[PDB]
């Protein structure tokens, strides 16, 4: 029993870390990894993944951190958070003399009876009551209240809704929306980009030509290098003749020209690599109306294939026609005194870019985080049409049921479900500590109207007060509900099976 | 050494070499015959190191 | 010295390590964490595997382990039980070395209790198995091996492991002297994501491979041409010599221009054979992939040479050391190559219907956790295991399971004991109470207090009869509980029971372990 204690302390420590970091008013936590990379974030995988504990059981709850991320993505951190509890909850049972096996045997007949409940709460609605563009208008402004975009936050939801829209409703991802900080400007001016855009990292010259007004620029992928320069390779060569040392500096110039000459015949007007581009080919392209970019990212190149259909070939000889592609307009904005580059019309576009404006870099990292809680909640509303009552409701309700349901059950398995129904109340405690609100008075005045019969009473996060969550719009999947009662039991049920831990040094 | 243009022309020289082997392994054969070859309860065993 | 008790120090030593494998066997036991020496944590129900992982000096230690492996190899089941007997033998004895009795009517009185416990096991058999390898009558034999693993999952995964024994038993009647199962034939895949209910049973070797290239799969036509090449794909060379260097400028055209016209000719030939499929088991050259697409051959690479033994007996292609030599006699043929999406990602599997009849079977398996995975695969090796135990060597007879028949053998020990004279009364009454240590560890797991479980498996067993004949139930066992109301139940009506070859031979290992440790007085080693 020595090292079972032990493991408790394990869950309670790595459950500490992510209990700030409950919620989109909660706390940030500050992570220096190996590296000497500085990471701040909110979400539990990503902060879950760079600890790397040697504990076993702490290990654990990363591990199954990453399958809710995997088959949901939605409550990392609440499904680790629930999963610890229980540790400290059946700390005071095994000095009593009550063993684990029946403690997690309870949790089996308790979630069982909790998932029945989750599928009366939930109710499908589509177009009762609600149209179809303020249906995804109504969720955007749920994780953008009690923030400091609450006041611009009506044109911010219009980019937003455009964004879903913009993609087919059958496949959406949160990595296929791209998002692009612009240090400098007013947060009001953000506009909404159809195409992808990068961060034109390019500082060299051949500046103030190719203007932002395109017409039909053909876009063509690009691996090698299409500057003559050679950076890490040399030759030695040396002649004693006296007029042939003017000669023997005008060579190389030739070399290349041979596959140069390829690239005019094909007449692509925009040229993107993730090599950067020498600075002898920025003249050129200007009278032909063709653009060009250096420096640009790996990641941001996956986007251009994906929008008009390019492909990537090695050398200029074999490249074929169709592989060319073609945008609608092309914009160029110099804000924040840099240029930066997006396409636009793009129909056969499978991605899209959203470019934020701010007074601070830190300010904007902010505004973006806060809008990918937003995103979820818009994405998951078309995918599944089974939504339950968030925000408290949900969570309170769960815990009422399996009061009633244990006095019915005799044996050592009704303080065990009444352990479980008490562990679930460490949810809005610290939603409601993150937030300022007191978690002592809540407590006691959401259990009051919460005997009156509706199981739809949740806790407002904005104005400190008891009422329905309905007049909030916090919306929330089912599934999420679901998949957290069962990953975190089955994550229990692993470290409370375990009383010896073996470490052997290798 | 073994000069072959394709794989086809390399079995016949191979199998060139292989002669020498199969050439003994019929007049082992043909010792079991000989002496009780259609006889039964009989046997023939290949010690061979 | 004896003096300090040297006898019970190497008790002690086992008595503390005792306690883990109490816990193992029984679905309501725990696991034990093991960090493996390559940084992953490995954890597993079967105790000869833990063993094997974790370093012990202690050579009284290592013979159990030698004893356990003897349950691992030579049997499918009973590795956590020896452990168990083996460990209560050495805890009841102290009771006599404390009495000042010799080590020889230790040793004496478990091998006169030996033979009385064999020669009632042949009465303890009431049904025996018709070995009909039918899929329902496979599930009797097949749960309690699976069971005590994963506890709830043991309803699905029966149906899994019953039909892929039914497909690797060749169809044959009368005939007991060629075997027919094999462990190594069946092989067990495991991706993460999906559940449990998308599990199925195929015949054929599943690979998670990708096609790495164009041809994702071949047609729907029966006997596809497969060849198995052991040479990597290369430009056709000298088997003597053949070396090729670099001196001149000038031969650098002919070495690329020279490996186009060559792999492509050598292609043309197995093509035309109608051979749609090429195997290679080493790496396979990037020329050699662009003709393979117009030439419509599916692309297949086994980097593992243990699987291609085991190929051969499937779809019947031969291994060729040489290359460009497409000897029909060395071809295989399979019905049905497709292509189809397992835990996510798409895969290439490899199956048949009806003709060519292979005993290779795979069952497929999906789940979240990767933990979970892990037992759930070393299972149905464990489960497949015991279907070697089933031929004529008492495959067909049983004995009932669960702390029924232990609790059953304490009246026949103890009525021998009296009628036995000598000294060796004393050790035929501890040989029976050393086995009230099984019924112990099943009440403790399994949360139940330990003064209820044990009085009532007595009174159940022992009763008044006014006949010879036995009547009631002499199956009842240890019950779970947690359920239901009070008392045990009977468990054949769930079909879990101890199968006699892994009991009675069980016992012969058990008695062998703890007589080496009573018979070794002293130890010597060094410092390390």
């Amino acid at each position: 029993k020595g090292q079972i204690i032990s493991n408790i302390n394990a869950c309670v420590a790595v459950q500490e870390a992510l209990k700030p970091t409950l919620g989109p008013l909660g706390s940030d936590i500050l992570i220096v990894t190996s590296n000497q990379k500085t990471t701040i974030s909110n979400d539990g995988a990503t902060i879950l993944k760079l600890l790397d504990v040697v504990h076993p059981a702490a290990k654990t709850l990363v591990d199954i951190s990453r399958a809710q991320d995997a088959e949901v993505g939605d409550g990392t951190t609440s499904v680790t958070i629930l999963a610890g509890e229980l540790m400290k909850e059946a700390k005071p049972f095994l000095e009593e003399g009550i063993s684990s096996h029946l403690i997690m045997k309870g949790y089996r007949k308790a979630v069982s009876l909790a998932v029945e409940k989750i599928n009366e709460l939930a109710v499908d609605i589509t177009s009762e009551k609600s149209s179809g563009r303020e249906l995804l208008e109504r969720c955007a402004r749920t994780a953008m209240s009690s923030k400091l975009i609450h006041n611009n936050a009506d044109f911010f939801v219009k980019m937003c809704v455009d964004a879903v829209l913009s993609l087919d409703r059958n496949d959406l991802d949160d990595k296929l929306i791209g998002i692009k900080k612009i240090p400098g400007g007013a947060m009001e001016e953000s506009l909404f980009i159809n195409g992808v855009a990068f961060k034109k990292t390019f500082s060299y010259a051949g500046f103030e030509q190719q203007p932002k007004k395109f017409n039909n620029p053909k876009i063509l992928s690009l691996n090698v290098e299409l500057e003559l320069k050679a950076e890490k390779d040399n030759a030695e060569v040396r002649v004693e003749h006296v007029e042939d040392y003017q000669a023997i500096v005008d060579a190389e110039w030739q070399l290349i020209f041979e596959k140069l000459r390829q690239v005019e015949e094909t007449g692509a007007n925009i040229v993107l690599s993730k090599l950067p581009i020498g600075d002898l080919a920025t003249q050129f392209f200007a009278d032909r109306n063709i653009f060009c970019a250096g420096r640009v990212s790996a990641d941001d190149m996956n986007r251009v294939i994906q929008a008009v259909g390019g492909s990537i070939q090695s050398t200029t000889s074999d490249i074929k026609p169709e592989h060319l592609g073609t945008c609608a307009l092309f914009e160029e904005m110099q804000i924040g005194s840099e240029r930066y580059n997006l396409f636009q019309g793009c129909p056969q576009a499978k991605t899209c870019t959203l470019l934020l404006r701010g007074g601070a870099e830190q300010v904007i990292a902010e505004v973006e985080r806060s809008l990918h809680d937003a995103i979820m909640i818009v994405k998951r509303a078309l995918q599944n049409k089974l939504i339950v009552a968030g925000g408290g409701a949900t969570e309170m309700e769960v815990s009422k049921c399996l009061r009633d349901y244990s006095k019915t059950i005799a044996g050592k398995q009704q303080m065990i479900i009444n352990a479980f129904a008490k562990a679930l109340e460490v949810i809005p405690r610290q939603l409601c500590e993150n937030a300022g609100f007191d978690a002592i008075e809540i407590l006691n005045k959401l259990r009051l109207a919460h005997s009156k019969g509706e199981k739809w009473y949740g806790v407002v996060f904005e104005t400190e007060n008891i009422g329905d969550n309905f007049a909030k719009f916090v919306w929330e999947p089912a599934l999420v509900k679901i998949n957290a009662l069962n990953s975190a039991t089955e994550a229990t049920n692993l470290i409370l099976s375990v009383d010896e831990t073996i470490t052997n040094k290798g | 050494g073994f000069f072959y243009s394709s794989a086809d022309q390399r079995d016949k020289l191979a199998a060139s070499e292989r002669k020498f082997v199969d050439a003994k392994l019929k007049k082992i054969i043909d010792l079991k015959n000989e002496v009780c070859g259609m006889d039964p309860d009989k046997g023939f065993v290949i010690i061979n190191q | 010295s004896n003096a300090d008790g040297q006898i019970i120090k190497s008790i002690a030593a086992i008595r503390e390590l005792h306690q883990m494998c109490l816990t193992s066997m029984g679905p309501c036991g725990r696991n034990k964490i093991i960090v493996n020496h390559l940084g992953k944590i490995i954890i597993t129900n079967d105790a000869a595997t833990m063993l094997r992982e974790l370093d012990i000096v202690h050579p009284a230690v290592k013979v159990l382990v030698m004893a356990t492996e003897q349950q691992k190899i030579d049997m499918g089941d009973g590795t956590n039980l020896v452990m168990i007997l083996a460990g209560e033998l050495l805890n009841v004895s102290e009771k006599l070395i404390s009495m000042g009795l010799s080590a020889v009517e230790i040793i004496q009185g478990y091998n006169m209790a030996r033979k009385f416990t064999l020669k009632e096991l042949d009465e303890m058999v009431v049904g025996e198995i018709t070995d009909k390898n039918d899929k329902n009558e496979l599930l009797k034999m097949i749960k309690p091996v699976i069971s005590s693993k994963k506890y709830g999952s043991e309803d699905i995964l029966s149906e899994l492991v019953s039909e892929a024994v039914s497909h690797v038993l060749p169809v044959a009647q009368q005939a007991g002297e060629i075997p027919y199962f094999n462990v190594d034939s069946i092989r067990v895949v495991k991706i993460m994501g999906g559940s449990l209910s998308n599990s199925t049973v195929i015949k054929g070797m599943v690979f998670n491979r990708e096609p790495e290239g164009h041809v994702k799969s071949l047609s729907e036509d029966k006997k596809h041409k497969v060849a198995v090449f052991t040479c990597p794909l290369d430009i056709a060379n000298t088997e003597t010599k053949g070396t090729v260097l670099l001196h001149n400028a000038q031969e650098m055209l002919d070495f690329s221009k020279g490996e186009e016209k060559q792999i492509d000719a050598m292609m043309k030939e197995i093509a035309d054979m109608g051979v749609e499929c090429i195997v290679a088991g080493a790496g396979v050259g990037e020329l050699a992939l662009h003709y393979l697409n117009r030439y419509g051959i599916l692309v297949l690479k086994v980097p593992s040479k243990f699987e291609l033994r085991r190929l051969c007996r499937v779809c019947g292609a031969t291994p060729l050391p040489r290359l460009g030599a497409p000897t029909p006699e060395e071809l295989g043929l399979v019905e049905t190559v497709k292509t189809m999406e397992i835990g996510g990602d798409r895969v290439t599997v490899f199956k048949q219907e009806q003709g060519e009849i292979s005993r290779t079977s795979t069952i497929i398996l999906r789940g979240a956790t990767q933990n979970n995975l892990d037992d759930i695969e070393r299972a149905i090796d464990d489960g497949v295991a015991a279907v070697k135990g089933l031929m004529k060597p008492s495959g067909g007879k049983l004995l009932p399971g669960a702390g029924a028949t232990e609790i059953e053998l304490i009246s026949r020990i103890t009525k021998y004991g009296e009628r036995t004279p000598g000294l060796l009364q004393l050790a035929i009454k501890q040989f029976a109470v050393a086995f009230e240590v099984v019924p112990r560890t099943l009440a403790e797991t399994a949360g139940l207090d330990v003064n209820e479980v044990l009085p009532n498996l007595y009174a159940a067993h022992n009763v008044t009869e006014p006949g010879a004949v036995k009547t009631d139930h002499l199956y009842k066992g240890v019950d779970i509980d947690g359920e239901s109301d009070e008392g045990v139940k009977d468990i054949r009506e769930e079909n879990i029971y101890d199968m006699l070859a892994t009991k009675k031979f069980a016992i012969n290992v058990a008695t062998e372990a703890a007589t080496t440790v009573l018979s070794i007085d002293q130890i010597i080693m060094a410092k390390k």
